[PDB]
């Protein structure tokens, strides 16, 4: 079995830590979803004319 | 070499340790087709539970196969 050959395991290690933990990660953070747009058309800061 | 042929025999014996996985993913997926026929309306929420259900029940049977590579080559 290959997989149990120890000699070549620091090299399957690193670029996996490589891509997992940093790369990939790095395009999620790219990945970004916005909150959708309802501004409600109520928005009035009025009051009652002078008396 | 004596030695070399037990280790057919101990490797083909492990395997056998993996018809409880054929037989235990037929019950979780089983059981989904009885579970999602009474009430549909959980189709997602069921479905989690049979994956959770699959993995640990193959879980078993590739430790059998484990052993059975284990021994085939690792030893």
């Amino acid at each position: 079995m290959p997989q149990l050959n120890t000699t070549v395991w620091p090299t399957m290690i690193t670029p996996m830590l490589l891509t997992l933990f940093l790369i990939t990660q790095l395009k999620m953070l790219n990945t970004n979803y916005h909150l959708p747009p309802s501004p409600k058309p109520m928005k009035m800061k009025n009051y009652n004319k002078p008396w | 070499d004596i030695d070399t042929a037990a280790k057919f025999i101990g490797a083909g014996a492990a395997t056998v340790g993996v018809a409880g996985s054929g037989a235990g993913i037929g019950t979780v997926f089983g059981s989904l087709i009885i579970g999602y026929a009474r009430n549909p309306s959980l189709k997602q929420q069921l479905f989690s539970y049979a994956i959770l259900g699959f993995a640990l029940s193959e879980a078993m049977g590739l430790f059998c196969l484990m052993v059975a590579f284990l021994i085939l080559f690792a030893m």
